[PDB]
């Protein structure tokens, strides 16, 4: 947690951003994960991981550059998971 | 100086740092031993470098571009993606001007 692989500076400008935005993100996504567990999962490098069913799908993924973590599952019903996007 | 496009379709890789774009050993090319103008050669090696920029300031634009269905991170140089998790990507270039 010593800003990850940007903890010396002089390397990049962008370096650090990005060590910034993947710190927090994580973060976010270890909140996410929290929820999740009080309610009844995994995390991931890139970012976490949420599983549906008890066997693959609903993968979800966070904005490098933004808020608003995009997510898609392999399958079907588009223009309505943008809604659940939103929410 | 001169450039080379390379991708690589590997396993997955972290933000990290490594042997990884060439080495001094930079871009292994023809060494056109056939008879054509130095400098013209020079030339279209210029041409060929500039063009690689002009492509590569192209596909940097992908962070502001559409965020939808294919998350990706990008840096200089670096534009490693993740379709699908099973494929790797950020095809690369170098300068292969500064060895003596």
């Amino acid at each position: 947690l010593v800003e990850r692989a940007m903890k010396i500076d002089h390397l990049s400008i962008e370096k650090l951003l990005i060590d910034s935005v993947h710190a927090r993100a994580h973060q976010r996504l270890q909140e996410l994960k929290a929820i999740l567990r009080s309610f009844n999962i995994e995390t991931a490098l890139p970012a976490l991981i949420v599983p549906i069913l008890e066997p693959e799908c609903l993968h979800i993924f966070v904005d490098l550059h933004s808020g608003m973590f995009q997510l898609m599952l392999y399958g079907l019903d588009p223009a309505t998971l943008e809604d659940m996007e939103k929410s | 100086g001169s450039a080379y496009i390379k991708v690589s379709i590997q396993k997955q890789a972290p933000d990290i740092g490594d042997l990884g774009t060439v080495n001094l050993f930079k871009r292994p090319l023809p060494k056109s031993k056939p008879g054509s103008p130095h400098w013209q050669t020079k030339l279209e090696a210029a041409q060929n470098v500039l063009l690689c920029k002009e492509i590569f300031a192209q596909l940097s634009r992908e962070a502001v571009q559409i965020k939808s269905q294919i998350p990706h991170i990008v840096v200089k140089n670096q534009i490693i993606s993740q379709p699908f998790p099973s494929l790797q990507l950020s095809i690369s270039l170098c300068h292969s001007s500064d060895d003596k």
